[PDB]
């Protein structure tokens, strides 16, 4: 899991 | 550019029809041409552009992740020599990601973000703005690395300054930053702790304002509150 | 071209990564610089050259699917005028797919299926063949429209009736050429009891091969046939 | 559904 961005 | 003979309207008819076909490398360059006509964006078109560089550059950060990766498998002990071209091609990757950054950076400064004066946009550039060095920060491994993490962390900042003064604590524009900041601390600039503060702090705001909304601006907001949450889920 | 001061071996390598990374243009433009060099390709070679132009093609042809889609949509009775720019788009996708075919078609003319005498490598390009003009035979409207289908058609032939003398039933070649054909007739020529037949005297010649076989090879050709069998399901 | 090809 990578970290989430938007 | 290629685009100087096509219309606005019509750039961004089709890039809205790239959209559809998921088609991003032709939808950032009709975005890109739409800017370069001069007149500033609306709502909807900068969403336009920020989607189709997103996932142009996120493929290209996809791509050079899975080279990098057998680069320095390629450089554990008992691995066997095979030469140059591992490197020369995630060079290659990297090189066209720094240039769609720098292509992106380039719009920013003539002149998206100077003329932007309503909090909305230009939060929003300036998001962009830290988002695209966060990317060349990805990849820096020289001597400019500190200074391509500082280009990032300013723009973020000043991003965040006016978000707080300008925006609700639900607003997606403002959430979204607040998202990337936090990711730029833990990945970037080894700030876990600030990382983890910053999503905690601007979840809990959110939470508190959501009773202001409409069931619209509900389901907006919420969202992305999911994805701080997932975040501080991964890094708890 | 571009790729003529790289090793093959080098550029085999990197068409290998690029794979892995799911470029496939980039690995589309190795397996050229490859096949330019002039030297036959092996087995393991050929299916990089395949896998790469039919990712690419692949991609073009489901974005022009959704150009043309609303094209026709916009053609319909009751439909707001919205000037040439779908067209235009729609040609633009158009022209870049029918590109790529041609760059295709043109290593299989200069000088891959030429050189290709055991019957592994002379059916597996003119398969290619057969499908790049079929791509050309979806996007054709016009007088040459006939003879692209033609074109196809005939590749497909040749290469059907060397693989019928020379290939087992379960031979994954013959088994590919053999559903890709029926594709042909059922999309293409307007034949789907053509397509029909063939798939089923395919997968029942098949069928009663499997015994000759290991478990790997089993494995292989059984794979196929469920995509024979997938497409009888859709067409009966 | 398409028609499967490979
Ligand atoms: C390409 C544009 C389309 C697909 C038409 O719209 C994308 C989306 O555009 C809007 O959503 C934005 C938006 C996203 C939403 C979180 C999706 O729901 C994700 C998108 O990438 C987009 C455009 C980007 C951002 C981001 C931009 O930073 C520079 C900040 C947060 C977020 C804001 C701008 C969202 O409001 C809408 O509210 C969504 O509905 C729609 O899916
Ligand atoms: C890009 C190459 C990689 C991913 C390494 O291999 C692709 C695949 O290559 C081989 O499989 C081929 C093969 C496919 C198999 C059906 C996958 O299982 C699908 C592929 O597109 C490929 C290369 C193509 C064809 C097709 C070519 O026409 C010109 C005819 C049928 C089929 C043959 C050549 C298969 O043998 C192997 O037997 C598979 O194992 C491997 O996944
Ligand atoms: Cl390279
Ligand atoms: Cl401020
Ligand atoms: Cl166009
Ligand atoms: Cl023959
Ligand atoms: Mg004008
Ligand atoms: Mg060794
Ligand atoms: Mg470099
Ligand atoms: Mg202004
Ligand atoms: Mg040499
Ligand atoms: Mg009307
Ligand atoms: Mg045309
Ligand atoms: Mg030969």
């Amino acid at each position: 899991q990578r970290s989430t961005s938007t | 550019g290629a685009m100087g003979s096509m219309e606005r309207a019509s750039l961004i008819q089709k890039a809205k029809l790239a959209e559809q076909a998921e088609r991003y490398e032709d939808m950032a360059a009709f975005m890109k041409g739409a800017v370069e006509k001069g007149e500033e964006l609306s709502c909807e078109e900068r969403n336009l552009l920020s989607v189709a560089y997103k996932n142009v550059v996120g493929g290209q950060r996809a791509a050079w992740r899975v080279l990098s990766s057998i680069e320095q498998k390629s450089n554990e002990e008992g691995s066997e020599e095979k030469g140059p071209e591992v490197r020369e091609y995630r060079e290659k990757v990297e090189t066209e990601l720094q240039g769609v950054c720098d292509t992106v950076l380039g719009l920013l400064d003539s002149h998206l973000i100077k003329e932007a004066g309503d909090a909305e946009s230009r939060v929003f550039y300036l998001k962009m703005k830290g988002d695209y060095y966060r990317y060349l920060a990805e990849v820096a491994t020289g001597d400019d690395k500190k200074r391509i993490i500082d280009s990032a962390r300013s723009a973020y900042q000043e991003a965040m300054d006016i978000s707080k003064k300008e925006m609700p604590p639900t607003n997606p524009i403002r959430l979204g930053l607040a998202l990337n900041f936090s990711v730029f601390h833990y990945e970037i600039a080894n700030s876990p702790e600030e990382a983890i503060s910053l999503a905690k702090t601007t979840f809990d705001e959110a939470m508190a304002d959501l009773h202001t909304l409409s069931e619209d601006s509900y389901k907006d907001s919420t969202l992305i509150m999911q994805l701080l949450r997932d975040n501080l889920t991964l890094w708890t």
